Formats: C-alpha cells, structure tokens, sequence
RNA sequence: AUUCCGUUAACGAACGAGACCUCAGCCUGCUAACUAGCUAUGCGGAGGUAUCCCUUCGCGGCCAGCUUCUUAGAGGGACUACGGCCUUUUAGGCCGCGGAAGUUUGAGGCAAUAACAGGUCUGUGAUGCCCUUAGAUGUUCUGGGCCGCACGCGCGCUACACUGAUGUAUUCAACGAGUUUAUAGCCUUGGCCGACAGGCCCGGGUAAUCUUUGAAAUUUCAUCGUGAUGGGGAUAGAUCAUUGCAAUUGUUGGUCUUCAACGAGGAAUUCCUAGUAAGCGCGAGUCAUCAGCUCGCGUUGACUACGUCCCUGCCCUUUGUACACACCG
C-alpha cells in the first residue's frame, strides 16, 4: 500500500496541491526543484516551512507540488501553505502524534498562515464608480 | 415611389437595419442572446422572459 | 540573551539588536524575541484593530512606506529589493548591523512635540501638544522614506543609495538627514506655539 | 526632558477630537502627576517624552 | 541533469551559443532590419537575437509539444503603447516564429504534431538534455 | 445490445431538474442497469445589466438581471428500448430531456 | 542651475585618479563614480568592469538596477 | 459638384487626379468669429 | 580604450547639421532631420560601424560611409517600405529625404494641395486641423 | 436601527428596520463525474551508474483505484458559544483563547408613510387636448449637417521620468462570449505566404468537448546617464492594407519620417478605512468598421484613523417665531 498524502494551500485564487510520500527528501514544483522558484525574492517565503523545521525532517518524504491560478505571490504563498499542511498530515498519519504536534506548534508559532488559509477575496465593484468603494469624481458647477 | 428608388437604400447593417421586436423602436436594442428588445421593453418584460434580480 | 535562528534575508541576525528608547520600545518590532521574520514581505492583516500594526516588523513598515506615489503603488517586490540593497550598503559603509542602524534612525527621526490647530472660524491659532510613541514611529518612518524619495528624484543616485545615506545620517543626529531637519523644524514650531 | 507613563485616558479633546487628554505619572518622581494633551493614538501604559513638564493641559474645545 | 533542473536564462544562453556554433541555421536576410513585433519601437539590441529566440522557442516546444505560430505570437507579445491612449495586448511577429520553427525542424529538433503544432523529437530531447548537463 | 445512452437535462429550476435526475437514476437502478452520473456542468449565468431609467435623468442606476441555466449529464449502459421506456416517465415543465448515443 | 558636464570618455588625469583612489573606496557604484570622478553612468559602469577585471575591487552584490562594489583589501 | 445646397463650379486640372470630387466643393462655410454672446464665460 | 583619443571630436558637421560628439553614433545621427532611431540603426548596421562607439570616436571616412548608405538605401538592400519618401508624386522613386530636402518636399506637397483648392490644402492655409479632429475644445493657442 | 431593557393613561396591533434571498469565505464529512482531475501501474522518449535503479516527459486502460485538487446538489458550520472585566441581578459593551469566520462574517438585492408642477409625450400600436395631413410636420431617395472654432466649463486618457524608458530572457488570473454552413456568415486552432498590416488552405466548436496550451503591471540581464535626454507623444508628410454600396471633413489598423506643450501644477475642489485606495491588464454592452466611455472580472497591493461635531449635512428632544409659496420666508 502506497504511503502518501495530498494537502492543498490557498491564497486568493491560487490553489497548490502537494503530493507527499515516502522518499529520499526531494521537493519539486511542476517538476522543477524548489530552489529555482520564481520570483527569486519570494524564495524566502517558499523556504520558510523548511527553514523552521530544518532539512532533516524532510529527509524521508518526496514532495511533488502542482500549483494553479492566482498570481506570482499568491502561488508562492499557496505552495508554502500546502507544503506545511502536507508535512503535518504525513507526520500525523505515518509518524508518532507527538512529533506531529511538535512540528505543528513550531509552524504555528512563526506564522499562522502556514496552515490556515487567508479568507480575503476581491470585493465586487458597484456601479457609480470604478472600484468597490471609489466613486466617480463629483462636480457641482 | 419607383421600385428602384423607393426603399432602395441598403439596410444590411447598422441601427437602421434593426428594431425592437416589441415596440419597433431602433434605439437601445439589446442584441445579447438574441433578445432583440429595446432596453425599456426588456426591462418591462424581464420577469416574463425569465430574468431575475439577485443583486 | 535570546538566540534566534531566523536571519533577515538569511544574511542579518536579530541577536544583539536592542531598542534604546523606552518611549518607543513597545512599538518597534526589530528584536529576536518579537517574532523575527526572514523577509519584510508578510501579507498579514495589521489594520483589523487599533495598535495592531505595531506588531508589524519595522523593516516591513519601511518597505510599505517605500511604495508611495501612484506610479509605485502595489510594487512591493521592488521595495523589498530596495530595502535589501540599502541594508547591504549600510553594512558596507558603517560595518554595523543594518537592523540596528534602521532602529536608531527611526528612534532619532520621530518628533516628540507638535503644534495642533485650535479654534475655528478662520483663525490661525496653534497649541503645542505631545506625540504618542506610535505616532512618533509613524512620523519617523514617513519622514525617512520621504527624504529618500526626494533625494532620489531627478538624480543619478539610485533609490537604495539615497535610502542608505538617509538611514545612516538619521541613526546619528547628523542634521544632514532630511528627517532630522524636518523633526527639528516641527519641534521648533511646537516650541514657538507653546 | 523627562519621561512620564500614562495611567489613564480621560478622553478626546479639541473641536475635531484630534488630541486625547491623558494623566501621566513621571517615572523619575512617582508621586507627581501632570495633565498633558497627546496627538496620535495612545493607550494606558504608554510612555511619553516631555520636552517640558511645567505646563498643565487644558481642554482645547 | 535536465533542462528543468537549470535556470531558464542560463540554459537559453548556452543553447543559443550551441545553435550558433552548430552552423545549421540559415538566418533570413531581414533579421537585421525587422523588429520582433508591431508592438516594439526598435529592433533587438543583441546581434544574436535570432539564435536566442530560437533557443527559447526550442525550450518552449520541449516543455509543451502542441504549440503553433499563433501560440508563439501570443507568447512573445505584450503591451502596446498607443500614445495618449491606454495600452493593450499585442501579438508579436509571426514570420519570425514561422522561420524559426522551419529552421528547427530542418535540424531534426522538432517535427509536426499529429494534433497540430510542433513536437520535440527524441534527437531534440537528447540535444537539449546534453546542453543542460554541460551548463554546470 | 448494450450501448452507452447519453441523457442531457437542462432546466432553469434546480429543484425540478434534481428531482427528474433522481427519478431517472432510480428507474435505471430498478432495472439493474449501470448508471454513471448525474454530472453537473458549471452553471450558465446569462447576465444583462440595463439602466433603470427609461430616460437619461437622475443618478445612473442599473439592474443586474441573471438567467441561470443548469445542465446535467447521465450515462446509461443499455439498449435503446429500455432507455426510451425509462424516459417515458412524467417530466415536469421547464426540464428539457435529450437522448442520444455516444 | 548649471548642467553637469560629465565626460563619456576618460582623460589621462581622470583615468589615473580612478586607478589610484577608486580601489580605496568603501562603497563603489556607478552613481558614486559618476559623482566623484565626474563621469557618465556608462563610463562609470565600464570603469567598474575594468577595476573588477584588474582584481582591485570585489562584488558585494550584483543586480540589474543596483551594483554594489567595494575595495578588495581593507 | 453638389455640396448639399448648391452645385459648386470647378475645372478639372492634371494635379487633381486620384482625388475625390468632395475635396473641391467645401460643404461648410469657413468660420469667422463674432464677439462672444451671453453665457460664454463665468462657467 | 576607456581613455579618449587625441582625435576625439566633441562636435561634427553633417549636412550642415551639428552632431554631438558625446552622444552614441546611433542616437547622434538622429539629429539630422529625416533620420530616426530605426533608420539610424539600420544605416549603422549596413555601414559596418560599431554601435558601441561614440560619435566623436569614429573617423570621417565612417561618416562618409554613413552618408552614402543614407543617400542610396536601395544599393544597400534597404526595403522600400522603410523609406520616408515612398512612391514620390513626380519622380515616382523611393528615397530617404533629409535636411532641407525634407522641407522642400513638405513645402511642395502643401503648395500643390493649396494650388488646386483641395480641402486639406485650404485647412493647412487657414491654420486648422487637417485630420478630422474636433476643434471646439482642444488645440486652443490663438 | 422607533433595536431592545424598562418607565409608564395607556392596551393591543399594522408598515418600515431586522428576518428574508444572491454571491464569497470553512468541510480530506455525503451523492456523482471519458464534457474535471489525482494516484499507481503497462509501454515509449531523454538524461543519469544507462538493462535491473533514480529523475523528467508522452500515450492507453468505460473491468486499475479514488474524489485531495475542478464542477454542483443535499447538508453541517457562528450562537458572541466560552473566559475576564464594566453595566441597573437587565438590555448590553470592551478585551481574550479557540475557530475558516467574532464589525449585522464581507458585499449586494429588496425596501414604509407623505411628497416634487424634478425627468421622460424623442422607448412603447401608452394617452387627453391642440397643430398638420397630399405643393404633407406622413414616407421614401440623393446630398450635406449633428464633428463646423477667437473663447469658458465638467467627466476623463497620456505624461512630466532612473522606484525610469528601451531590447532580451522569464511565467502567474478571473468574470465572460461565440455560426444561416450556403465554397462561407460568429469564436477561431493548425499549416503556408508576408517585415508589419494582412492574405490563402485544411479543419474544431450551437460548446466544462473547440477558440481557451488562454494578460499586463511584475520578475530577470543588458543599453541609456540628469541632457526636454533613448522622458513625452501632440501636430504633420509619404505610403501600404482591412470593413463597408460609399472612408473626402484623415472610419480603423501598419511602415518610415516630423518630434509641440509639459520639469509635478494658484485660489479652489473629489473619492476613499482592507484584499480597501492606487497601479496593471482582461471580458461584455454599444459593434459591417471604430472605446480614452459604462457594466463586470481578476493580478500586485499600501499609508493613515478607528475619533469628533469645527465645516457641510442628517435624526430626536427642549425652546423662540410677526414664517405656512414655509428663511431662496
Ligand atoms: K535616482
Ligand atoms: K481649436
Ligand atoms: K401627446
Ligand atoms: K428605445
Ligand atoms: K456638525
Ligand atoms: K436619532
Ligand atoms: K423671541
Ligand atoms: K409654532
Ligand atoms: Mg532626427
Ligand atoms: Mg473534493
Ligand atoms: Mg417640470
Ligand atoms: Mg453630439
Ligand atoms: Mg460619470
Ligand atoms: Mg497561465
Ligand atoms: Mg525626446
Ligand atoms: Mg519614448
Ligand atoms: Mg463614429
Ligand atoms: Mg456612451
Ligand atoms: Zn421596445
């Protein structure tokens, strides 16, 4: 029986799904190593789940991540959230609950968005203005 | 008038080639989905047509 | 001392960084114990409640205040890059921790007193009032970024270089900084309108 | 230039409520309380740097 | 080591250099006079722009094997300035894409996909993989 | 004598469409037939936004009119006669039923 | 105001001044060289490349919109 | 050439080939401005 | 190569037009009326001039080569569609007019339009817009 | 919140508010997916030690499994539930853990009594009266005009630059819309021709089946170097295509050339409190051809405040009135 889990991260319209299973500890997104993710500035956000838990805890799981929708920042945030959730679920289901709780606490203490999706969404625009709140310029004379 | 002259101007396109199917006015025609109704007539008959206001 | 493995940009350490102003200590987040972050990009909700933005890292607040004027609105990756380059230049020029330099610049740039408009009916009357620490930090950040932006405009000097020079000249009250001069002018007006 | 800590907030002051009146207790002298007008958000436990402590705050309105 | 494991920029440079060294490409006479699209204001700065574009197109075909001339026109398009009017998306030159595809086919790097467009050949896969491996 | 019979159901009322789909599924099951679906396609939302005023005066206010079309797909593995018999059941107004092969 | 008369090509005095003092600057950027040696940005970039080739300076960090260089030895 | 009101008179010259007859029969009278009336300013 | 040579020229003359020696050749040539960035780029490419050099760095022979390239686009395989005088009214030839020749051609066009009482010519004579723009609100200078 | 607790010559009620309904936010829980996907397997290509093993791609399995990802039906979920303070043992309020969510969760739709001589007779085969009704104010055809330019004003688009322009490389959306098949009409893939604009030929889609493998700002590396400059793109010349019966008073779209004001804008004045402002692009309406407009959509994403009645206004109470066409009295 295959030992794998599939957890998804969300940010705006971006949806990333991480396939975590027993392996030698490779992390790739769309077949590309996680070290080459773009933009280069957001590599820190991408690697945050790994820099807090260290590379060793990922040494026994192969992670394959597929992302879709959203934009360049939303996709990165969704990817990191999916990685965190997938690792937590894998530790919960195939590793001692004590270690799963430890890693979950470590992840949450740094940033709660690593496991809980941000619910913010675009506000629909209303007639009488260009934006959701912004109204057309008013003139009196 | 003479057959070759009376109503001889082509009417294959433009506002003059279309009219409201309800009132025959040529202005503010809604051509979406084939309604072919003027905005006033469409707003009058929307409930019968099956268009509902949700927001 | 508190040791944190988190390093800003994986290059700078929050250890040995201490805020030396009791008035504004609680409204600056630049210490290893106050939730250090790897990058000043955190996509958090800090406007939900009053005083919540005080928990945002000071570097992130500087980055946000670097996105002013319409042409730059929403361009946060460019601002983060500018902050990174300014921090590198600060470390090169001063040999100190850039985070400490930023903290000192913020501390020294914040005005302490101001003159508030009073009366009404077309009367120009002012009275000196105190400034809260949070408003002091906000004014410091705004003045620093405004000085950097005005220096960079219509000048071959890059924005990062101007920001680094402003931060260096504000960490010490050199009076060559735009923020220091603005704060001195504000306090002079407040004293005049006592 | 002294330091005082806010003990309580009396409320908004001024025509537009721009400033908030607070009671601040000097840190150097714990038995001296003074009245100050503060600009910007302020809550209990805050510390202000008083460039001069002689004046007494009065309602701007 | 394959192309997916190397930076796209470095691989593009290396493969453009390899294509130029190959000598099998037949640049059209107009390469030095035409822009890369109606949306451009000037011709490409780099004299080797044709080889770089060919390398990028070959990499794109390697990643996806159903692209046509219109797809490449969209891929290399972008905003078009209209003076005092707002900008809108604009397609790039189609003749350049067609010529590059024909030249790449002549070298056995790509062929015609039965479903339409172009597909990477086994020889193309081998060549791109070797170029990526030699980048290190 | 077995074929994949395709049934497409379209309606503006969700309740009637769902009830018809359930009735068809139960009828197919009662005959020991293999049923795949019903598959719910993304809802089609026809939208028309027209100005409220019949003239040009006043604040420009707009009416958002939507017409929602719900489509369902059901696949049955059986002969034409049995599916024809099953589809003969009473169908409420507003539901369009189309039966085809493949 | 008075327009800056930056030179697009080095003269011998300015080139010697570059080779003498530039390796002793804590921070070296095209803008810094342009302001100090009174040279254009393009000439400043070329001079930075030349100095890097000579090994007298090192690259702290390289970016398209910002190049940071410093003396090779203290 | 009719301009909507009258048939304007012209003679065809060699330099006018490849042009429209409308280009030589102006349909409007060129504007010569009188003094502004009531309501021109104070807007 | 970073040091200016003794032959560096700060100012040079081409068709009675002052060309800045400090500017790059491609954009220095644009100071001549009738020559733009595109045409200057192609002319430099056809004349084998190195685009990385300044206007003053090069030699006079290279300026002569540039001028012959400009004056004979067809000889150097420059297409007809790339020229600012295509299918001339009188001669019917394709060429790149520059300097006072361009002004002569513009004057000839305007006077030809005005002579026949063409509507565009009359609009040019009256000092009004000729391309159909509205004139009620914009273009107010006198 | 005329929302409630209460006080009470009032007691019981009826509208508005709320409830309601639509969209969005959570569900690894239910049903079901060859017009949506994932997983493993079988085969094949490429790379790596080249068999076996690892990495990455392509193709089939309606008897490989499944529904995390997508779709849409049923339901669950938040009630301030719980803890600490304040408040009349009330109605309630502030903070806080947990939680997808603790401003009525966010945004909308709907929306009372009584009114305006507010707009519409140019939406209507809605309509009273008046005018005209054959040399017509009816209708149709040709042509012109509605766009005309000393000037004033309103909503806007493009900018004044290096937080940038240009040239490469790089790669992430959502709401939607699409045919009479006639050789073919709408959305158009693919191939060929062409520098572009465009043209020709095979075809798909009446549609989660095809366009749709579907943006820009941005990211990345070079050139430019403070110069109205490679900023800016007004004006104008030549010439080439497409739509249309017809393009002149340029319909629109390409090529080369020309290169104006503008160096951040006085008195004044608009919008806006979070995925909001602003920037960036996209779809639809109008549409033979034309979007700087409107209606929606998404991407990047902030500063400041979370207070007041000073200005401009609104609600309630008290009070004055010589007003009631109601202080523009
Ligand atoms: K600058
Ligand atoms: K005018
Ligand atoms: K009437
Ligand atoms: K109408
Ligand atoms: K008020
Ligand atoms: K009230
Ligand atoms: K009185
Ligand atoms: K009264
Ligand atoms: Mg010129
Ligand atoms: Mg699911
Ligand atoms: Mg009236
Ligand atoms: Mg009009
Ligand atoms: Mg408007
Ligand atoms: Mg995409
Ligand atoms: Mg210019
Ligand atoms: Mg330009
Ligand atoms: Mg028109
Ligand atoms: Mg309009
Ligand atoms: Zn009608």
């Amino acid at each position: 029986a295959v030992e794998s889990v599939q957890c998804f991260g969300r940010k705006k319209t971006a949806v990333a799904v991480t396939h975590c299973k027993r392996g030698r500890g490779l992390i790739k997104i769309n077949g590309v190593p996680i070290e080459l993710v773009q933009p280069e500035i957001l590599r820190y956000k991408a690697f945050e789940p790994i820099l807090l838990l260290g590379r060793h805890r990922f040494a026994g799981v192969d992670m394959r991540i597929r992302v879709k929708g959203g934009g360049h920042t939303s996709q990165i945030y969704a990817i990191r959230q999916s990685i965190a959730k997938a690792l937590v679920a894998f530790y919960q289901k195939y590793v001692d609950e004590q270690q799963k709780k430890e890693i979950k606490d470590i992840l949450v203490r740094y940033d709660r968005t690593l496991l809980v999706a941000d619910p913010r969404r675009c506000e629909p625009k209303k007639f009488g203005g260009r934006g959701a709140r912004a109204r057309f310029q008013k003139s009196y004379r | 008038g003479h057959s070759n002259i009376w109503n001889a101007h082509p009417k294959n396109y433009g506002p003059g080639s279309r009219t409201c199917r309800v009132c025959g006015n040529p202005h503010a025609i809604i051509r979406k989905y084939g309604l072919m109704c003027c905005r006033q007539c469409f707003r009058s008959n929307a409930k019968e047509i099956g268009f509902i206001k949700y927001r | 001392k508190v040791h944190s493995d988190v390093m800003l940009f994986n290059r700078w350490t929050y250890d040995d960084v201490q805020i030396n102003d009791i008035s504004v200590e609680d409204y600056i987040t630049a210490t290893a114990s106050k939730h250090p972050v790897y990058m000043p990009h955190t996509a958090g909700r800090y406007q939900a409640k009053r005083f919540r933005k005080a928990q945002c890292p000071i570097v992130e607040r500087l980055t946000n205040s670097l996105m002013m004027h319409g042409r730059n609105n929403g361009k946060k990756l460019m601002a983060v890059r500018i902050i990174k380059h300014a921090m590198e230049i600060i470390h090169l020029l001063t040999d100190q921790n850039p985070i400490q330099v930023i903290v000192d610049a913020v501390i020294n740039s914040g005005p302490r007193e101001d003159a508030t408009r009073i009366g009404s009916a077309g009367v120009v009357r002012r009275q000196a009032v105190d400034i809260s620490p949070l408003r002091r930090v906000n004014q410091a950040i705004y003045l620093l970024t405004t000085g950097a932006r005005e220096s960079a405009f219509r000048n071959i000097k890059t924005i990062a270089e101007c920001l680094a020079d402003e931060l260096i000249n504000a960490a010490k009250g050199s009076s060559n900084s735009y923020a220091i001069k603005k704060k001195d002018e504000i306090e002079r007006v407040a004293k005049a309108n006592r | 230039t002294k330091h005082a800590i806010v003990v309580k907030v009396m409320g908004r002051t001024g025509s537009r409520g721009q400033v908030t009146q607070v009671r601040v207790k000097f840190l150097d002298d714990q038995n001296r309380f003074i009245m100050r007008n503060v600009k910007g958000p302020v809550r209990e436990g805050d510390v202000l740097t008083l460039l001069e402590s002689e004046r007494e705050a009065r309602r701007l309105r | 080591r394959t192309v997916k494991d190397v930076s796209p920029h470095e691989f593009v440079k290396a493969y453009a250099a390899h294509l130029k060294r190959s000598g099998k490409m037949e640049l059209p006479e107009w390469t030095d006079i035409v822009k890369t699209g109606k949306l451009k204001e000037l011709a490409p700065y780099d004299p080797d722009w044709y080889y770089i574009r060919a390398a990028s197109m070959a990499r794109k075909i390697y990643l996806r094997g159903g692209l046509g001339v219109g797809g490449f026109r969209r891929i290399y398009g972008g905003n078009q300035r209209n003076g005092s009017r707002p900008r809108h998306f604009c397609k790039s030159s189609g003749s350049v894409a067609r010529n590059i595809l024909q030249q790449l086919q002549n070298m056995n790097i790509v062929d015609f996909d039965p479903k339409g467009g172009r597909r990477i050949t086994s020889n193309g896969q081998r060549d791109l993989d070797q170029v990526a491996g030699r980048i290190a | 004598q077995i074929h994949k019979i395709r049934i497409t159901l379209s309606s503006k009322n969700v309740k009637n469409l769902e009830k018809v789909c359930a009735d068809l599924v139960r009828g197919a099951k009662d005959k020991r037939l293999r049923v795949k679906g019903p598959v719910r396609m993304p809802t089609k939302v026809l939208n028309i936004t027209t100005r409220k005023s019949p003239c040009g005066e006043g604040t420009n206010t707009w009416d958002r009119f939507e017409l929602r079309v719900h489509k369902r797909v059901i696949d049955l593995f059986s002969s034409a006669d049995v599916v024809k018999q099953i589809t003969s059941i009473t169908i409420e107004p507003g539901v369009e039923v189309e039966v085809t092969i493949a | 105001k008075e327009k800056v008369n930056n030179m697009v090509l080095f003269d011998k005095a300015t080139y010697d001044k570059l080779l003498s003092e530039a390796p002793k600057y804590k921070l070296i950027t095209p803008s810094v060289l342009s302001d100090r040696l009174r040279i254009s940005g393009s000439l400043a970039r070329k001079a930075i490349r030349d100095l890097m080739a000579r090994g007298s300076i090192r690259m702290v960090s390289a970016h398209a919109s910002q190049q940071i260089y410093t003396r090779a030895t203290n | 050439i009719y301009n909507g009101k009258t048939f304007n008179q012209i003679e065809v010259k060699p330099e006018m080939i490849s042009h429209y007859l409308a280009e030589f029969s102006i349909s409007y009278k060129p504007v010569k401005h009188g003094r502004p009336g009531i309501g021109a300013t104070h807007s | 190569s970073l040091v200016a040579n003794e032959e560096f020229q700060h100012i040079l003359r081409v068709q009675n037009t002052n060309v800045d020696g400090k500017q790059k050749i491609m954009f220095a040539m644009t100071s001549i009326k009738g020559i733009g960035r595109r045409f200057a780029n192609i002319a430099c490419k056809k004349a084998d001039i190195d685009m990385n050099k300044r206007a003053g760095e090069l030699s006079a022979a290279e300026l002569d080569s540039l001028m012959v390239v400009v004056a004979n686009p067809r000889q150097f395989k420059i297409p007809d569609w790339f020229l600012n005088r295509q299918k001339d009214y009188k001669d019917g030839k394709f060429s790149q007019v520059t300097s006072n020749a361009l002004d002569m051609k513009l004057r000839d066009d305007l006077e030809r339009l005005k002579k026949i009482r063409n509507h565009r010519g009359l609009r040019h004579y009256w000092g009004l817009r000729v391309r159909g723009q509205h004139t009620k609100t914009t273009g107010r200078r006198g």
